[PDB]
């Protein structure tokens, strides 16, 4: 296998992280396990400290005219890498044990355990004119050297190896999304059934979505157009809970349903980024600068847990709405993310 | 710049139920993103291994991939008759992706003497105005057989086309045809045309223009 | 007494600071951010001050009369109100931007666009011209007082005299309204900043530094501009009651804001490094082979 | 699960062509369509790729500019508009797919569409016998090279060695079909482009 080894500007610190992307199981998040190769002769007085900080960048500026930092550490853990502390001792994994053998005694292992119910690696799409670091949650194992944690972290000794906490699709398929909204107009005084539904709940990125819109308009009023919008709701709860909506795919069909008539159409849509790159504030998946960033994967939150979680929590729902001579609307939620890569 | 992938061997000889190994070195430090494909004569390529360590779903398990830094390796424990085809290595890490030069794998058999023959241009070719002599090498292995032309006992290195035939499944032997095209005027200037074949001592066969 | 050195000092300060800020924002691609272009219009507005306004103003003050030109007197005056109104509105715009960022950072990403920010500063320059140039072209600012009419008729006289209506209208639309928006926006920013620091709580030091930064940028602006518009409000009610030498002294105190804006609003490390360079890394992620089991 | 390409035919240098590739069993957004050409007797050479999910149009250094790759989402079809053609572009273009999330080789490959590029126009299969323990038939001055030589209308299928067509400096293909016999040997050369059936008897 291979191990990603990012080195510090000076070159003394080199963190050997086995993988830059860690599968996110809602039941038990995987550990960020690695070893830091340092020279025992160098920094004889200081102590190598590694920290896995989940910095949520809400502003695209490291510093501004006011001096306020525009990055909040939602989850920051500090473990003493060298010298090994008896209290911080952890059972070395197969990856860590193999790395220490290859590197030798000069290398010291470090392990982390990301608590569950945390935001995944999501990046707010910066516009084409935007200049600066992309916003969103990003995990990074900053390996620095300092006598204490509160001491200024010199960038020459730091190792900012940004990683991504990606969440793939579950092995079990979800229930068929189904939602029906009936609106009764005062003048018409008759129901307007909109029994739209999806073929499946788990959709792979780039896979077409088939919305079986089944309209049964019994009211005298007729629908002029059928607008299906795949609204991406980013539940950002950093300071104040706010659901930011961004349409990633809109289909406005000029299909009219005469009064006292039924309708049934399977609209095929596909959430893609090629057209949504102009959209500002869109939540994209958190990937490395080299790898291409796709649409943010739907965060699978723990059932029966806190509804508010700091960071970006994207949720996709197709909004099948019919405009009438007010308008009817119904939201069918669905989870959009990649499947677990098969390994053997 | 373009990361050219140097693949070797250019032509690997093996037998059924044998172990083969194909090496592919990248000009730059490419990551594990190095696929391996199988290209049969006429048919389309087939993705054997992806990521240089993961076999594609639906391919035989005998194939295997191993990385040694920048020299990627595709190993086949026991190659079957269907495994006799070209192999290519592409680096989809950096664009533009660059494929390999190819490694044609054929059946290995006992070395056999080459059947060398010469055929001058018929009367029809002489009248057409563009005469051409040809030399045929039948039932010879391996394909690495050099042919030299001698229009007047002088080595010719121009206006000569060489064609190689795919290894037939009957005898697993190769066939080569070297055609030297000359004008009606230059053709008559030379008297005896000969073909010298060098392939596993060299044999020279000559035939005078006038019978 | 000499006015060349006293006037040259501030002149060199404004031109030097602004040229340095403009050069740092242009040459350096990292500084070409969204919040920086707001300061580029402030520095651009402050540059025109030290280039055309401050030099002509200093001469008129110590010489005693305006001998450059009859129409140039009104042109220089209109350009002065334009730059001041533009500088004040720019300080209020960037303040609103910091509020939109600190309070609603996620909405600020999509709401505040580079092209939109360019339109914002363009509208700021437009409203300032409507308050400065439009009245000058129509002479609406000219007062009907006897001393005011005498000064206008005299080509040499160029004292800034305005009527009650225009004086109040300009004072409320140019300084007081942006002032109320600025003080209110900064108060909300300070409250929200403390809440963010409390939620997060090296940590307290940065908080105190940010809180101190906010105070100095607001105190320097107030202490410089408030006195000028404060005495002007009384001058409008009683022109003869207020003195001319004090009106000029406070007007120069207001120009000091534009003079200190480049060094006060660009104190961030990104701007300090660019200034040091004008006055004069991240290692790629590799990989190693792990011995297979 | 199946990629079928079409639109590859004979074109002269500097012409225009539109190679189409229809997909079945997979959408163009979830997987990027790639085009790789393999010249006769040469290795594969990536031509261009299209990522509909990202709208990225990647071209090779030597092929960039002259080629234009596009994709129709409504018909899940890929198009490779070709302009300013050159003789080097003569190859068997293949239309394959790559997983967008994430790139893992090229799973499925198309059958291929031979697109020859040469200035020489269609010509007849000029046959020439070849005799002295073997006889042969040499076909010359023909383009393209789908020629198929059969001995005695395919009756003599033993010892026959049909060599592949080789491109000449003039741009016309040529191949020789030789049969081995110690000791009345008709040779039928069929050219479909020209619709010709040349029959000749090879003798000493
Ligand atoms: C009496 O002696 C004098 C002579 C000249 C001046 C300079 C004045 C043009 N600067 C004006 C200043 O630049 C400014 C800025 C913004 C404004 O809205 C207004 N208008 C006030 O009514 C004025 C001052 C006093």
């Amino acid at each position: 296998t291979r191990v990603f080894k990012k080195a510090s500007p000076n070159g003394k610190l080199t963190v050997y992280l086995g993988k830059r992307d860690f599968v996110d199981h809602i039941d038990l998040v995987d550990p960020v396990d690695g070893v830091v190769l340092v020279d025992p002769e160098y920094l004889k007085e200081r102590r190598v400290y590694v920290t896995l900080t989940c910095a949520f960048r809400y502003g695209r500026e490291d510093c501004d005219v006011l001096g306020l930092t525009f990055r909040k550490d939602l989850f920051v853990a500090n473990v003493q890498s060298f010298p090994p502390a008896p209290e911080d001792k952890k059972p070395l994994t197969r990856l860590q044990e193999r790395l220490i053998k290859k590197l030798g005694e000069h290398a010291y292992p470090f392990t982390f355990e990301i608590p569950p119910n945390l935001p995944c690696s999501v990046t707010l799409q910066p516009g084409p004119e935007d200049t600066g670091k992309a916003c969103g949650v990003d995990y990074e194992v900053k390996a620095f050297c300092a006598e204490n944690l509160e001491e200024k972290i010199h960038k020459r000794n730091s190792v900012r190896l940004v990683i991504e906490k990606v969440q793939y699709a579950p092995e079990r398929p979800g229930p068929q999304p189904t939602a029906e909204t009936t609106r009764q107009f005062l003048m018409s005084d008759k129901p307007l059934h909109l029994e739209a539904s999806l073929d499946k709940e788990i959709y792979y990125h780039g896979e077409p979505i088939s919305v079986n819109v089944h309209v049964t308009n019994n009211t005298n009023k007729t629908v002029k157009k059928i607008k299906i919008s795949v609204r991406q709701y980013a539940d950002i709860c950093l300071f104040n809970t706010a659901q930011y909506k961004c349409p990633v795919a809109m289909e406005e069909a000029d299909d009219t349903v005469a009064p006292s008539s039924t309708f049934c159409k399977v609209y095929t849509l596909t959430p893609f980024l090629a057209n949504n790159r102009e959209k500002r504030g869109l939540a994209l998946d958190g990937k490395l600068k080299h790898e291409d960033t796709n649409l943010a994967s739907s965060t699978l939150l723990r059932e029966g847990a806190n509804r508010e979680i700091l960071g970006i929590i994207v949720s996709y729902k197709v909004k099948v709405k019919l405009v009438v001579s007010s308008d009817v609307a119904v939201e069918l939620p669905f989870t959009l993310m990649h499947p677990k890569p098969k390994e053997e | 710049s373009d990361i050219q992938m140097t693949q070797s061997p250019s032509s690997l000889s093996a037998s059924v139920g044998d172990r083969v190994t194909i090496t592919c070195r990248a000009s730059q430090s490419v990551s594990s993103a190095v696929a391996w494909y199988q290209q049969k004569p006429g048919k389309a390529p087939k993705l054997l291994i992806y990521s240089a360590s993961s076999l594609y779903s639906g391919v035989p398990s005998r194939f295997s991939g191993s990385r040694s830094g920048t020299d990627f390796t595709l190993t086949i424990s026991s190659l079957q008759p269907e495994d006799f085809a070209t192999y290519y290595c592409q680096q989809y890490k950096y664009v533009p992706v660059t494929f390999g030069q190819g490694t044609k794998v054929e059946i290995k058999r006992t070395v056999a003497a080459p059947s060398v023959f010469i055929f001058p241009p018929s009367d029809s070719q002489l009248k057409s105005g563009t005469a051409s002599v040809v030399c045929l090498l039948n039932n010879f292995y391996p394909r690495e057989a050099k042919v030299q032309w001698k229009v007047d006992n002088a080595l010719q290195s121009g206006n000569s086309q060489e064609s190689v035939t795919e290894q037939d499944s009957k005898d697993s032997t190769y066939s080569l045809s070297s055609t030297l095209t000359l004008s009606k005027a230059d053709y008559e200037k030379h008297k005896v045309y000969a073909c010298e074949v060098t392939h596993q001592s060299p044999v020279t066969k000559s035939f005078n223009r006038g019978e | 007494a000499g006015c060349s050195l006293l006037m040259a000092l501030v002149v060199l300060l404004i031109v030097a600071g602004n040229v340095l800020v403009i050069a740092a924002i242009g040459r350096t691609q990292r500084l070409q951010t969204l919040t920086n272009l707001f300061i580029t219009s402030l520095a651009c507005a402050d540059l025109v001050v030290g280039l055309l306004v401050v030099p002509f103003g200093a001469t008129l003050v110590c010489r005693g009369t305006w001998l450059w030109g009859s129409f140039l007197c009104e042109l220089w005056t209109s350009l002065d109100v334009l730059c001041v109104t533009a500088s004040i509105w720019t300080l209020c715009v960037i303040a609103i931007d910091r509020y939109l960022a600190i309070t609603s950072p996620f909405r600020y990403q999509s709401l505040m666009t580079r092209a939109r920010a360019k339109v914002i500063i363009c509208t700021v320059w437009a409203i300032s011209a409507l308050v400065s140039f439009l009245p000058i072209m129509m002479h609406w600012w000219r007062d009907e007082d006897p001393q005011a009419l005498k000064c206008y008729q005299d080509p040499g006289c160029c004292d800034f005299v305005t009527n009650r209506a225009y004086a109040i209208a300009s004072s409320i639309i140019s300084f007081y309204i942006p002032l109320l928006i600025m003080i209110f926006v900064y108060l909300r920013v300070y409250r929200e900043a403390k809440e963010q620091i409390r939620k997060i709580d090296v940590m307290a030091m940065r908080e105190h530094k940010a809180l101190k930064t906010l105070g100095i940028i607001m105190g320097v602006f107030t202490l410089c501009w408030l006195p000028f518009f404060l005495v002007n409000i009384v001058n409008v009610f009683n022109r003869d009651l207020v003195p001319k030498w004090l009106f000029v002294a406070f007007n120069w105190l207001g120009y000091a804001n534009s003079a200190m804006n480049p060094i006060i609003y660009c104190r961030s490390p990104d701007f300090r490094k660019a200034f040091k360079r004008l006055l004069a890394e991240s290692a790629t992620t590799a990989s190693s082979s792990l011995a297979k089991d | 699960v199946q990629l079928v390409e079409s639109g590859g035919g004979l074109v002269q240098p500097g012409g225009s062509l539109r190679l189409s590739c229809a997909a079945s069993g997979f959408n163009v957004y979830s997987s990027s369509i790639h085009w790789v050409r393999q010249a006769p007797g040469k290795g594969l050479e990536w031509v261009a790729s299209i990522s509909s999910y990202y709208g990225y149009t990647y071209y090779a250094d030597s092929v960039k500019g002259r080629f234009t790759i596009s994709a129709d989402t409504s018909k899940n079809t890929a198009y490779l508009q070709m302009n300013s053609l050159r003789a080097e572009d003569t190859a068997v273009y293949y239309c394959a797919r790559s997983r967008q999330f994430w790139y893992s080789g090229l799973d499925y490959w198309g059958q291929g569409t031979l697109v020859t590029v040469s200035s020489a126009s269609t010509k007849g299969p000029s046959v020439f016998p070849l005799a002295p323990a073997a006889l042969g038939c040499l076909v010359k001055d023909y383009f393209p090279e789908p020629v198929t030589v059969s001995w005695n209308s395919g009756a003599l299928t033993s010892g026959v060695h049909t060599f592949p067509a080789v491109l000449q400096s003039s741009g016309l293909y040529s191949l020789s079909s030789v049969v081995t016999v110690p000791s009345t040997y008709i040779c039928n050369v069929n050219h479909k482009p020209s619709n010709t059936k040349v029959d000749k008897k090879v003798e000493p």
